[PDB]
């Protein structure tokens, strides 16, 4: 199911124009956010006692 | 005799003769224990009752429960067979290795020696520690007391004098634990097997045990000193020979007396303390001397409720030692260890004739150089360093510098600082400081003399600090 | 009620942690300049 | 600049001194207040325990 | 309709047997304490009960009369009543049925949930191991408080004691002790499972009631007793619970496993203790606590052992926590406790308020066992951070060269490390590799309030990523030079990615 593809960060910031940083920022501080709910989300919904 | 007991209160057991009385301090025991439940007499209350302290658990007994009387107060076993063993207040052996096969048993409480066995010489014990050996220097068979609240380095301290002074002492020791942690009596028990003093195998063990921890009631506690004491002076009687006699703490004597106390009908003292403090702290202290018979070296420590030294207990056992060591929370706080206190400590050889002119010497400018440091402290609050007399900043840089060398790693607190420990001879202690006094050593940095030992390793922390930098 | 001597670093208030502090910065201070010379000394001795 | 350095130094350590001096008395009728009640729990204590028998 | 048979099937097991018992008559009741006349043969600290059912103890044994304190409500029994004695001293359920159960000082459930099924009794009065039993401490504690696991640990059988004022985080440091355990109590290993016991003495039912609902939503009663002496127990219930709670775990140290008790509060127990000596007439002593209040505590507290393996190897941790008034810690139980205790976890206001949570004090806070009782990698790394901060401690109470500024710097950089907040205790490897990124200078250029947002993103991002190192770390128990390597690597390509 998932299998995200790795970054380099230090990489990553050489390539932002100075008119551009302020979204850079911005979506490295979404994908902070949504690293860490995905991390707080567990790895399968848990079983149910039916019987 | 045979008695029956009447009522149950606490730690305090009333029981009734109907024959004659037993004599105060007599011992009695409970029958129907599955243990042995031993009571002492402490009163005679009339109508044939006598009031008592258990030296046990008083859960299971029962008014009307019957009780024999020994005739004699508690008798432990004396002699070398004790060594190498525990044992409790009643004698009885708690090392789970079998019964204690003695021909000599002592009683417990015996007089003081008179006036007319007292020796009058003095001659210093060098014990390795620098603070100890130049400010408040120890004597063969004088009474040493180590103050101190909780968690400054009494029984670190004590330790590391068994280490030094018990390891290389020809003559026998003692060490009675009163009413401290049970968990620091298996560490002794396992450090000494471990170093030798104690050998389970052979019969060359040098040390007697006796624990009355503080799992136990007032009374057992209250008695454990005296038990200890006892085998100390029958080995010093008997034996004819020099003793070392360690106790931890000799405050846990006095809180046991005082937690009966109001039980038995006395009307409390100062603060909370039993009327008889006094009288019962002299009772014992003054057993533990060095008669013209034997000698024994006696090192106490003593807590100091709250670190108030003008609380009546450690008030009034200043009164009982030649020695002090008054180990201070606020120099352990600076990471100065042991957090020896040095105005604040004090022995009765330390006068030029038995020392010397240069060991007395050395010894009261480090504690001028201390005291006008601390007078200096005040001044610093307001002005800064910035702003001294330049020859006052050469005596805070002498007092900083002095004050770091008294500290000196143990070989037992190696878990605690990871450092490797060091015996200092007296005279490289005293080479040492008059150096540090005479200004051989105002370029050093104050760190190179931080957990040292003679005063060329302050040299070489220096030199590879500076190697280093 | 009187006063004694080195009493301000026995309140442990607010002046006493100043003081303390004034007082280690400063002997810091000292006590790298005289590494410095150590140093320097000890490489100008080697010969 | 020296000449009124000092007069500002002296100035302020007068006024220095003053505010210990009103610190001090406050301080005085506290530790006054304080020692009289502890003379009284101790003694309280003792007569409570006296009486208590 | 099933109900009801479930109802009868109670009364189908009755007790028919009438038997022969020694009785007395109460010749006076009031205030919580009778007075009963007869029991001849009633022992000392026996357990007798009363005509309406109702228990209580036999603590005093006069020539006349016995003086007997309810183990409950007091209205009910009346003059010339009837006490019947049950022949047996005070004692209270044991064993693993009483995991995840609520029960009083007693042993009695207290959240429904049916009753429990112990199959064995302990005496709540016995006494502490010997001298031979014990061993000295060696695994550690984990508590997840960062502070905690690297500046003051605490090993299995030690006595910590957590003291500080009201309101500063004291019953939040026992929670995550207790919660942290889950991770190794859901693990297969046996020799790292604890079972925690939590005496709750006159805390008000609300409170108990929200800390279990706490440890439930943590998912953290599969392996937690709750004895819950609260504020409208008799004196009698709260005096006794934390001996019921120390017997409770002593069944487990005494069956090779390990347990961790936590008193909450000594200094409650210590009044119901003077509420009762005083109202048996015992004369009062200092501050009117009975003269026996230290023995109250020492020989409750001595029975946490650490049983060497002839002796099963088992284990009893306890945390304490005492209450002291506006810091003074010179208190009477406050000293007392202290002087009985191995360590100490001294919280203080003026940290909770300057920011510092939790408040503990490093600079008084201790642990003797220390070196021991530490793993490897935190003992390598603690060290260094232990030093840091002694040093800046020194230079602190004001805000110039390099050296100095740096100091300060990486001191400020370790004190924002440490903190945490509440029901989040951390893995010992993920705590190592927090405070190695941080005492390895790598945090000195960030700011100071950034510290915590480079804390939780790296731990995120490690968790994910990096699980591998974390096993390694945990398996091997040290940062070995390949560990060392891989950390300064992926803290080197974080801190610039950040």
């Amino acid at each position: 199911k998932l299998a995200l593809k790795t970054i380099d960060w230090v990489a990553f910031g050489e390539i932002i124009p100075r008119n551009q940083k302020a979204v850079a920022n911005s979506l490295k501080s979404w994908n902070e956010t949504l690293t860490s709910r995905l991390a707080t989300l567990p790895e399968k919904p848990p079983a149910i006692d039916w019987a | 005799t045979t008695g029956r007991i009447v009522a149950v209160i606490g730690a305090v057991v009333d029981v009734q003769f109907d024959e004659g009385l037993p004599p105060i301090l007599n011992a009695l025991e409970v029958q129907g224990r599955e243990t042995r439940l031993v009571l002492e007499v402490a009163q005679h209350l009339g109508e044939s009752t006598v009031r008592t302290i258990a030296m046990d658990g008083t859960e299971g007994l029962v008014r009307g429960q019957k009780v024999l009387d020994s005739g004699a107060p508690i008798r432990i076993p004396v002699g070398p067979e004790t060594l190498g063993r525990i044992m409790n207040v009643i004698g009885e052996p708690i090392d789970e290795r079998g019964p204690i096969k003695t021909k000599q048993f002592a009683a417990i409480h015996a007089e003081a020696p008179e006036f007319v066995e007292m020796s009058v010489e003095q001659e210093i014990l060098v014990t390795g520690i620098k603070v100890v050996d130049l400010l408040a220097p120890y004597a063969k068979g004088g009474k040493i007391g180590l103050f101190g609240g909780a968690g400054v380095g009494k029984t670190v301290l004590i330790m590391e004098l068994i280490n030094n002074v018990a390891k290389a002492h020809g003559g026998y020791s003692v060490f009675a634990g009163v009413g401290e942690r049970t968990r620091e009596g298996n560490d002794l028990y396992h450090e000494m097997i471990e170093s030798g003093v104690i050998n389970l195998k052979d019969a060359t063990s040098k040390v007697a045990l006796v624990y009355g921890q503080m799992n136990e009631p007032p009374g057992a506690r209250a008695r454990v000193a005296l038990t200890g004491l006892t085998v100390a002076e029958y080995f010093r009687d008997q034996e004819g020979q020099d003793v070392l006699l360690f106790i931890d703490n000799i405050f846990r004597f006095t809180q046991a007396g005082s937690e009966v106390s109001a039980l038995l009908g006395r009307i409390p003292s100062a603060v909370g303390y039993q009327p008889t403090l006094a009288t019962d702290m002299g009772t014992m202290q003054e057993r533990i001397t060095t008669t013209k018979k034997g000698s024994i070296t006696s090192v106490q420590a003593i807590y100091v409720p709250a670190d108030d030294l003008t609380d009546p207990a450690p008030a009034t056992t200043f009164a009982h030692l030649d020695a002090t060591t008054v180990l201070s929370r606020a120099i352990a706080e600076l990471g100065i260890y042991p957090a020896v206190d040095p105005l604040d400590s004090t022995s009765r050889i330390m006068d030029p004739n038995i020392v010397g002119s240069e060991h007395y010497d050395v010894a009261r400018g480090v504690q001028k150089i201390l005291q006008d440091y601390k007078s200096l402290q005040d001044i610093i609050a307001i002005l800064g360093m910035d702003e001294l007399s330049e020859e006052d900043k050469l005596t805070v840089s002498r007092a900083r510098k002095i004050q770091r060398f008294l500290s000196q790693p143990f070989q037992v607190a190696e878990v605690f600082t990871g450092h490797l420990g060091k015996l200092v001879p007296l005279k490289e202690t005293i080479k040492g400081f008059q150096q540090i006094l005479a200004g051989e050593y105002d370029h050093l940095p104050e760190q190179a003399f931080y957990m040292v030992g003679p005063i060329e390793e302050a040299v070489a922390k220096a030199d590879k600090l500076a190697e280093e930098h | 009620v009187r006063s004694s001597a080195g009493a301000v670093r026995d309140a442990g208030g607010a002046f006493g942690k100043r003081e303390q502090a004034e007082e280690e910065r400063y002997f810091r201070a000292r006590a790298k300049e005289q590494l410095a010379a150590l140093k320097k000394h000890h490489e100008n001795e080697i010969s | 600049s020296t000449t009124s350095e000092q007069s500002a130094r002296m100035t302020a350590m007068d006024n220095a001194s003053k505010n210990a001096s009103e610190m001090i008395d406050k301080l005085t009728l506290t530790f006054n207040r304080t020692r009289q009640a502890v003379i009284t729990k101790e003694l309280i204590e003792i007569i409570s325990g006296a009486a208590a028998l | 309709a099933e109900v009801s048979s479930i109802l009868e099937e109670r009364i189908l097991g009755a007790d028919t047997s009438v038997d022969l018992e020694e009785t007395g008559r109460v010749l006076s009741i009031g205030d919580g304490i009778a007075r009963v006349h007869g029991l001849r043969n009633v022992q000392a600290e026996e357990m007798v009960e009363f005509s309406s059912g109702l228990k209580g103890m036999s603590l005093n044994l006069e020539p006349d009369n016995v003086g007997v304190v309810v183990f409950g409500n007091d209205k009910l029994i009346k003059e010339g009543d009837i006490v019947k004695r049950t022949g047996a001293i005070v004692d209270v359920p044991v064993g693993e049925e009483l995991l995840g159960r609520v029960v009083d000082a007693l042993g009695n459930a207290i959240d429904g949930k049916g009753p429990i099924g112990s199959k064995a009794r302990r005496r709540v009065g016995l006494k502490a191991p010997g001298i031979i039993p014990r061993i000295s401490v060696r695994e550690p504690m984990q508590t997840g408080i960062k502070a905690v696991d690297s500046l003051v640990p605490i090993g299995r059988g030690q006595r910590e004691l957590i003291i500080g004022d009201r309101q500063t985080g004291k019953t939040s440091i026992a929670i995550d002790t207790i919660i942290n355990q889950k991770r190794f109590n859901d693990g297969t290993d046996e020799k790292k499972k604890l079972y925690c016991i939590y005496v709750a003495i006159g805390q008000k039912r609300s409170t108990v009631a929200q800390l279990v609902k706490r440890l439930t939503d943590a998912d953290a009663m599969k392996y937690t007793i709750v004895v819950s002496a609260t504020a409208s127990d008799a004196a009698p219930l709260q005096y006794l619970a934390p001996y019921s709670g120390c017997s409770m775990g002593e069944y487990f140290r005494d069956n090779g496993k390990h347990a961790l008790i936590i008193y909450d509060d000594l200094s409650k127990q210590a009044v119901a203790y003077r509420q009762m000596s005083l109202l048996l007439r015992r004369p009062p002593g200092r501050e009117a606590y009975p003269g026996d209040v230290f023995y109250l505590h020492s020989r409750l507290l001595e029975r946490a052992a650490k049983m060497n393996d002839a002796f099963g190897g088992g284990s009893l941790t306890a945390l304490p926590v005492i209450e002291t008034q506006a810091g003074d810690v010179s208190a009477y139980i406050p000293t007392n406790v202290i002087s009985i205790t191995d360590g100490q976890i001294f919280l203080e206001t003026e940290l909770f308020y300057k920011g510092i949570r939790p408040a503990i004090n490093v600079g008084l806070s201790v642990s003797r066992v220390g070196s021991a009782a530490q793993t490897r990698a935190m003992k390598q790394v603690a060290g260094t951070m232990k030093l840091e901060l002694a040093q800046y401690r020194e230079v602190a109470a004001f805000a110039l060269d390099a050296a100095t500024q740096q100091l300060l710097s990486r001191g400020v950089r370790l004190t924002e490390l440490l903190k945490q907040g509440q029901y989040s205790p951390m893995a010992i490897e993920e705590q190592v590799a927090v405070i190695y990124a941080g005492v390895r200078g790598y945090l000195d250029k960030l700011e100071p309030s950034k510290i915590t947002k480079f804390e939780n993103a790296f731990l995120s991002h490690v968790i994910s990523q990096h699980q591998a190192l974390l096993g390694k770390i945990r398996t091997d128990g040290k940062i070995s030079e390949e560990s060392d390597a891989k950390l300064k690597e992926i803290v080197t390509n974080f801190l610039a990615g950040f």
